[PDB]
């Protein structure tokens, strides 16, 4: 679970002699930055 | 350098007004890294990129791209050196470059400098290959490295203790072609050592050292300087910036270099677009607004076809153009191979941007679209991954784009899903009684069925080897393609006996007729209730 997902098809490869070159993508473990929060005061009757 | 590790058949092809390399020539594009490093912006740079990613699966393979411009690089001249750079345009008058005198070592140095990029390398100790010392007991040590005054080119090194040259080694085509074999026999020498720099590899061509006039070795690390000659070593196979040769070098203080040109648009782009035509092209799109250059493209695929490699091309519409000026562009260019586009809508692009789509990178996507596909596969239906969409043109008035032949763009609402695809392959060529023309796909495999037909001939007839050749194996050896396509379904039948050859020698005349993968497309249901 250190990373979340990768899109393998968008991998690549190219080889020269003897050198590789790769690209990729990887999707981060997204984080979570800000809430708010609307409180709201009502009123309704207790009876008996 | 050290080893480590570090962190289709069908060619497409495109041409725009690029922020990078070199104008007027035809480059070979594989990966959007490469893109981005030799470009930098520019319509055709998204193109490029979009072009990969223009479907969910779907790709453009390799892309053949020319920077369409009269552009010049950036220069200056001062000193016997002017100054040169790889960036052509008027971005070229960024760059700024200088020299400046070490302290260590009376050397020179380089320090190429372009802040918009963050670029700042450095070559250092320019100069400076190795070092004289003397050790023996005599009055002084002198020691001069004369040039060719006719060229300026060294000749000799020379070893004088007090007034007499204990041992000379001399330049003019001897052994001593390198440096390093002047080091080990001034090594061999009693009352003299050299050695070379530690300040990197610095081997030299011996006819590129310079002056040096009598100075003194005997309390001194006396440098053999070579400004000139180490400076083609570091600064010609590196970097943006090098210096080319017109007067004496010298230093300088930070300037940026002037000459940059990028040039207007030319009225006709048909002369830069037959730099496209032995490189191998199939599928090409241009990117300028005017017809004039449209009608060009549609020149260059029929030139091409008629030479023997026929191509295929589509048309942009700019933004938000309607019925009546589609029909008069249509009309205008209504040949076939051609293909108009008449949507345009928003493209979420893969560098995250959310642009306004021209039409004409609806037809780069499209182009893209129809190379990733197969051969003789239709584009028909087949989802664009466009993020939304600018059209005014219900079920009816699509239809009367389907008749006049210009391809357009349904959303399509499912249930609670909507996803934007494709009406039909449709071409410029109004006239339907020609499918061949017609559809896109239909075409598209009868140019490669045709191209690989003539390709076997070349060898079995054209090879022209006997007067025995009759009419009758000229008839099998068409059933004997027709039937290897057969079998792997590149066609759907051929009349078995109805092939007919014409002979008179070299000449022979062959006609054939084959029933091609026709392809479905119109349903109508009756629906019916009871109870």
């Amino acid at each position: 679970n250190e990373i979340q997902d990768f899109p393998a098809e968008d991998v690549q490869v190219i080889v020269e002699g003897n050198e590789a070159r790769i690209s990729m993508t990887v999707y981060p473990i997204r984080s979570f930055k800000k809430i708010s929060v609307s409180l709201v005061y009502k009123q309704q009757t207790l009876q008996a | 350098t050290r080893p480590h590790a570090s962190i289709s058949e069908k060619v497409f092809c495109l041409i725009g007004q690029a922020e990078g390399g070199e104008p007027n020539t035809v480059y070979e594009l594989r990966n959007y890294s490469q893109a981005k490093r030799l470009f930098r912006s520019g319509e055709l740079l998204d193109a490029i990129e979009l072009a990969w990613g223009s479907n969910p699966n779907y790709t453009a393979g390799r892309i053949l791209a020319m920077r369409i411009e009269d552009a010049k690089p950036a220069s200056a001249e001062i000193g016997g050196l002017k100054i040169t750079s790889k960036i052509y345009g008027n971005v070229a008058n960024n760059i700024q470059v200088g020299l400046e005198k070490n302290t260590l070592s009376d050397s020179l140095r380089l320090r190429v400098i372009f802040q918009d990029d963050r670029f700042n390398e450095v070559y250092d100790n320019i100069g400076n290959i190795f070092t004289i010392k003397y050790k023996g007991e005599e009055a002084n040590a002198t020691f001069s490295v004369e040039h060719d005054e006719e060229t300026q080119k060294a000749s000799r090194l020379v070893l004088k203790v007090g007034d007499q040259e204990v041992k000379s080694y001399d330049l003019t085509g001897g052994a001593y072609d390198y440096t390093n074999a002047i080091i080990t026999d001034i090594n061999q020498l009693p009352d003299f050592e050299a050695k070379l720099s530690p300040f990197g590899d610095k081997n030299l061509e011996s006819s590129k050292l310079d002056k040096i006039e009598n100075a003194n070795i005997k309390d001194k690390a006396v440098y053999v300087k070579a400004v000139f000659g180490d400076l083609e070593k570091q600064t010609a196979y590196n970097g943006i910036v090098s210096f080319e040769q017109l007067k004496t070098i010298e230093p300088f203080e930070l300037t940026k270099l002037k000459g940059g040109t990028n040039g207007e648009p030319p009225a006709t782009w048909a002369d830069k677009l037959d730099k496209f035509a032995h490189e191998g092209g199939y599928y090409i799109v241009p990117l300028s607004s005017k017809q004039s250059v449209h009608a060009e493209v549609a020149s260059f695929v029929k030139e091409r076809s008629d030479a023997g490699e026929p191509m295929r091309a589509i048309v942009g519409g700019g933004f938000n153009e309607s019925k009546e000026q589609l029909f008069g562009r249509q009309a205008s260019l209504s040949n076939p191979r051609v293909s108009l586009v008449a949507n345009s809508g928003t493209f979420v692009m893969d560098d995250g941007r959310k642009n306004h789509v021209p039409a004409y990178m609806v037809a780069v996507a499209l182009g893209g679209l129809a190379s990733g596909l197969e051969i003789g596969e239709s584009i028909t239906f087949k989802p664009l991954r466009v993020s939304s969409l600018d059209q005014i043109y219900e079920s009816i008035d699509l239809d009367e784009l389907n008749e006049n032949g210009i391809i357009s763009i349904e959303f399509v609402r499912n249930r609670t899903n909507t996803f934007f695809r494709i009406v039909d392959d449709v071409t410029t060529f109004n006239d339907k009684s020609d499918p061949v023309k017609a559809e896109m796909a239909v075409g598209e495999a009868n140019d490669f069925l045709v191209s690989e037909l003539k390709v076997q001939l070349e060898d079995q007839f054209i090879g022209t080897r006997t007067i025995n050749t009759s009419a009758s194996i000229i008839k099998d050896f068409i059933q004997s393609y027709l039937g290897r396509k057969k079998r792997d379904n590149e066609i759907q039948d051929f009349p078995a006996e109805d092939v007919q050859v014409i002979v008179e020698g070299n000449e022979a005349r062959i006609s054939m007729t084959v029933y091609p993968i026709r392809s479905f497309k119109k349903i109508s249901v009756s629906l019916v209730y009871k109870q």
